[PDB]
């Protein structure tokens, strides 16, 4: 959404014991944005872009 | 052409499929069942960058301490015995000073401050930079990212590299401690020349 | 009387040699006071870590002291005939104590004539490669008094570091308040090792060749 | 005549020492600037992300 500010992601696994917190800013709504804020956290879970 | 990749239908209008996912290259050549691609992280490029990058450095350190080579001499007399070399210059001070302050990373997100923890250590007699290899393969293989923004960092403000390149290219473009020195260097070497004309004047007057 | 008066030039000439090379003694150990203050700020920045183990602190300390035995080492380091070029006034006696550190030599200011004509502070104090602080420096904000010598700065430092801080609030507030103004500390003594060297640069330099030139000037005089 | 230009030479001495300083000082800048630009060439290539 454009109003939005702040935004937040939190994964959940089986094994993970303290669930994950992505951190999202204002202009960051973009799918690239997304893809780099998944895999700069290096947390395990790498996300991808495909051109179908 | 038409491939399935994880469960996604792609089709392409060539046999090199390049965005599937984004940043693998394809060929096909005849079709497959269930082929398997596995793609691992390697990080021996980075490896060998700093190991140049520390090379390069140590060189540049001996020329320095070259450049202020110096010779004691017991019974006291003057000779040249190298010991002059550029003594006394303040642009290898102002150059040291320098990059060795732009070590020491300014406004790092990484939990690591410095270089120590990637694993380059000086020594404390020679201030020369050596590396261990096990720690460094350790840290690239654990935490890549916090390397990548502590080295490199945003690439045109922060990180070590890019402040050490920032000084360094300000040093050699215009004004700056190197370039600056010598236009003033050359400015002095036209003057001494003048001199030297003068020099060669006064011995045909006294001849 | 050409003899004479060259006899006099040439024993201007011998006071400006041992000057020289007094300073180049003087550049290549306060090179080295250089390369260890940079390695003793890489150190704190490294110590600058909020979170750190007993054993990462104690091997920063141990670091510390051997960084600090260099300093001292070089600067109690003696001269081919003997001598101590940091002494001061009295060659002779030691320029610093191996534990306290003191300056032992003549406070007022060794005073070499390289010139009748021209009279300036040749040779340096020991103390002022350690024990002065430039005011065009950043004041140290914790406190308004900034403890002149080198030495007890990273002394300071190191009796921070040594004793456990961790389980404590205060004790953890106390030692980065302790760690901070020690770095900026040890920034404002790398400013003044820099004036100094600076200063003694312009000696055995820009003030070299002056002394060269005005040889020239003499002997054409002379001429 | 031998004599003064004995004395010539002489007070050039420091004069004809100081142009040996100057060059070997310009051979000493340019060599500096040769390895102060291989140092340069280094960190330029350590500057790239890609890498990592």
């Amino acid at each position: 959404d454009t109003s939005v500010t702040s935004r937040t992601i939190k994964i959940e696994q089986p094994g993970r014991k303290e669930p994950l917190e992505i951190k999202l800013d204002k202009g960051d709504t973009s799918m690239e944005a997304i893809r780099d804020a998944i895999n700069d956290a290096d947390s395990g879970i790498a996300a991808s872009i495909v051109k179908v | 052409a038409k491939l399935n990749v994880n469960g996604i239908d792609i089709e392409r209008q060539s046999n090199t499929v390049t965005d599937a996912p984004q940043g693998i290259t394809l060929t096909l050549t005849k079709k497959v069942t269930d082929a398997t691609v596995t793609v691992t992280k390697d990080d021996t490029k980075a490896k060998e960058a700093i190991k140049s990058w520390v090379d390069a450095y140590n060189s540049l350190v001996d020329t320095f301490s070259s450049l202020t080579k110096y010779t004691a001499v017991e019974p006291g007399e003057e000779a040249s015995d190298k010991n002059g070399a550029l003594l006394g210059d303040s642009v290898v001070r102002t150059i040291q000073t320098g990059i060795r302050a732009q070590f020491a990373n300014s406004g790092s997100n990484s939990a690591f401050k410095t270089m120590a923890e990637i694993g380059i250590t000086q020594d404390g007699t020679s201030g020369k930079l050596k590396i261990d290899d096990d720690k460094l393969t350790k840290v690239l293989k654990d935490n890549t990212a916090a390397a990548r923004e502590l080295l490199v960092g945003d690439g045109k403000e922060t990180g070590i590299t890019t402040k050490i390149a920032t000084e360094v290219k300000s040093y050699l473009a215009d004004d700056g401690i190197i370039d600056n020195a010598q236009d003033n260097v050359n400015a002095t070497l036209k003057s001494l020349t003048k001199q030297y004309l003068s020099v060669s004047n006064s011995i045909d007057e006294t001849v | 009387v050409l003899s004479q008066a060259q006899a006099q030039n040439s024993q201007y000439a011998l006071a400006r040699t041992f000057a020289t090379q007094k300073v180049s003694l003087e550049e290549s150990v306060l090179s080295q006071v250089t390369t260890a203050i940079q390695t003793a700020q890489e150190k704190i920045v490294y110590a600058g870590n909020g979170t750190l183990s007993d054993d990462d602190r104690a091997s920063l300390a141990t670091d510390l002291q051997g960084i600090r035995d260099q300093l001292m080492n070089l600067a109690n380091s003696t001269d081919g005939n003997g001598r101590y070029i940091f002494a001061g006034y009295k060659t002779e006696a030691a320029p610093f104590d191996q534990a306290t550190g003191g300056y032992h030599g003549g406070e007022k200011s060794v005073t070499q004539q390289v010139d009748s004509a021209r009279t300036m502070v040749i040779g340096h104090t020991g103390a002022q490669i350690f024990n002065s602080i430039t005011s065009n420096a950043v004041p140290e904000p914790d406190g308004s008094d900034s403890e002149k010598n080198l030495f007890v700065m990273l002394d300071t430092a190191i009796a921070a570091l040594k004793t456990p801080v961790e389980g404590n609030n205060v004790e953890k507030e106390k030692a980065a308040a302790a760690i901070d103004k020690t770095n900026r500390g040890l920034k404002n003594s790398l400013n003044n090792v820099l004036t100094v060297r600076a200063e003694l640069g312009t000696q055995l330099s820009e003030l070299s060749t002056l002394d060269s030139l005005g040889s020239d000037r003499a002997l054409g005089q002379k001429l | 005549l031998t004599d003064l230009t004995k004395n010539e030479k002489g007070r050039l001495t420091p004069i004809t020492k100081q142009q040996s300083a100057n060059s070997a000082k310009l051979t000493a800048y340019g060599t500096l600037k040769s390895a102060l630009e291989k140092f340069q060439t280094a960190n330029t290539a350590l500057n790239k992300a890609d890498l990592f």
